[PDB]
């Protein structure tokens, strides 16, 4: 049984289970307010620096926390936040002075000494079992015509690489608000279909070996490719009855829209086409570039093959046997235990009805209570 | 329910006409010289669960008997003991199901199944409610839902 020959009710019920898992596994808004007041406190502690390179230092967020695509990781209690500090008086300066300046500015505060571990992309102020804070120091790029955000970042190898976070993020925030056409049936959608493909990736690494555990696909090259696949669906003006064929067609155009040109794989930015987000794909020491083109396509085959295994199961005991292998053992047990504390409450409230022609019980003609023995 | 005692136990014909208003039925006979009603059909618990065939037999003065005929339930029980079963019938095969607390265990005199209520409103949603807890007995090894009392001596028969 295939997932495209199913009716719409089973398909959108499967997609409702996927969105219920993603709405469980994400980051809540009270924690967002605590993270926001915490990193604004780090930014005001940077702005009172006596060094002249540290003056006019401002911090805006980047990564998944700007696009609302944050997912709790596998076997990890704590989330991860990443940020960029932009310094206009450090444009003349080198990277070692700004690294020692940010390091001394968080060396002045003693709680930021007792809550610190280092990382090569920037200093990490980890906390006690709640979340992490990351930062990255960067200059401004002068001499280029751009729609927005000209910037260099600190890299450990070449000592000044390039990025362009906020124009790429506003490109996502302009494409994400557009809703496609729907047929007549007789947190946005692109923000959610990225997030279920990240959750499928963690349980995919529970069975693969240790060479494919390094070679699982990195999370920003999955982010930009489905943004490419969503622009073509809007430009084609097609309509969709379901919300699982917006996940299956986007995954189908996901290998066709990564464009290799003159032998080098280019998944770039629309605002700044210089730096390569698939430069990780492109390197060919010990044939590692064919290894992350093989292991992306193996996950592309297994994110269509396990969507036929949920459609091949009969029994409600085998529905949660198959969805145990998609999400892990623990988060399917929270969704299952909610589903018959609603059903045990439906016997006492009388909300549980049963149509005889379809046969199936529906939980929102009242059944009497205390039926078993 | 505090109900009047003016309503009598009702005969074969009133639940004979009542069973045709709901659901698809294969055959609905009357046998043993206008005594025993018989119903079988296709009953599904939910959208993704299995296909079941139940069987309903009624006589006046006797409680009704529900028994699932297909599938056999012991191969998918995995040869371990299924609880909430009565002693089995000698005439038709299958596993007999329990659906009610009887008259001798109640304190007000009115049983959970009464003779005033008709057949199709109550006992086939209770059979679908037994089947909705039957396949969630599996994957956890427990009977979460309604449960019997832990009686020290009483057999409930
Ligand atoms: N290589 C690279 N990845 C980035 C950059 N900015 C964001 N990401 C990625 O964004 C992806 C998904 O977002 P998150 O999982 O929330 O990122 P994160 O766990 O907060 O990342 P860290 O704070 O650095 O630990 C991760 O895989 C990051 O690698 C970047 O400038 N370079």
């Amino acid at each position: 049984t295939t997932a495209r020959n199913l009716p719409s009710g089973k398909k959108q019920r499967i997609a409702d289970l996927l969105s219920q898992i993603i709405e469980t596994l994400d980051l809540t808004k009270t924690q967002y307010a605590n993270i926001e007041s915490a990193y604004n406190g780090v930014g005001t502690f940077l702005s009172e620096g006596d060094d002249p390179l540290l003056q006019d230092a401002v911090i805006y967020p980047q990564g998944s926390v700007r696009l609302n695509t944050t997912v709790k990781p596998k076997n990890e209690e704590q989330y991860d936040i990443d940020l960029i500090c932009y310094l206009p008086h450090a444009t003349q300066a080198d990277y070692t002075g700004v690294i020692s300046a940010i390091r001394q500015r968080l060396e002045s505060h003693k709680t930021y000494k007792t809550l610190l571990s280092e990382l090569p992309r920037g200093f990490r102020i980890n906390y006690a079992g709640d979340y992490h804070l990351d930062i990255t120091p960067g200059r401004d790029h002068t001499g280029t015509a751009h729609p927005g955000q000209p910037l260099w970042v600190v890299d450990a190898q070449t000592a000044w690489k390039e990025s362009n976070p906020s124009g790429y993020a506003e490109w996502f925030e302009s494409s994400a608000s557009v809703q496609p056409l729907r047929t007549i049936l007789v947190k946005k959608l692109l923000n959610h279909i990225v997030q279920i493909l990240k959750r499928h990736r963690d349980e995919w690494a529970a069975e693969q070996d240790e060479v494919r555990q390094r070679c699982r696909p990195i999370s920003v090259i999955i982010t930009t490719l489905a943004c490419h696949a969503y622009n073509h669906i809007i430009a084609d003006r097609r309509a969709y009855d379901n919300d699982l064929d917006i996940l299956l067609d986007v995954l189908e155009l996901m290998p066709d829209f990564i464009v290799s040109t003159q032998g080098a794989i280019h998944v770039n930015n629309p605002h700044m086409p210089e730096e390569n987000f698939a430069e990780k794909w492109n390197r060919s020491e010990q044939d590692e570039g064919p290894q992350r083109s093989e292991a992306f396509y193996q996950w592309h085959a297994a994110a269509q093959a396990t969507f036929n295994t949920i459609a091949a199961s009969v029994g409600e005991d085998n529905l949660f046997l198959s969805l145990e292998d998609s999400f892990g053992k623990t988060p399917v047990d929270v969704v299952r235990q909610r589903l018959m504390e609603h059903m045990q409450s439906a016997r006492e409230q009388g909300s549980l009805h049963l149509d005889k022609k379809t046969g199936g019980l529906i939980a929102t003609a009242g059944v009497p209570k205390n039926t078993f023995y | 329910v505090v109900i009047r005692h003016h309503c009598k136990p009702l005969t074969i014909a009133q639940q004979y006409r009542a069973l045709k208003a709901g659901g698809p039925y294969e055959r609905l006979r009357i046998i043993h010289h206008d005594r025993t009603l018989l119903w079988e059909g296709w009953l599904q618990p939910s959208l993704f669960s299995r296909r079941y065939k139940v069987a309903v037999r009624y006589s006046l003065g006797t409680p009704p008997i529900c028994v699932v005929t297909e599938p056999d339930l012991f191969a998918l029980a995995g040869t371990r003991a299924i609880p909430h079963l009565y002693p089995a019938d000698k005439h038709i095969p299958g596993a007999r199901l329990c659906l009610f607390l009887p008259r001798s265990q109640a304190d007000d005199g009115l049983s959970e199944w009464r003779a005033q209520l008709k057949i199709s409103d109550t006992l086939i949603p209770w059979a679908s409610l037994w089947l909705f807890y039957f396949e969630q007995w599996l994957h956890t090894g427990h009977w979460e839902g309604g449960g019997k009392h832990p009686r020290p001596s009483e057999v409930k028969n």
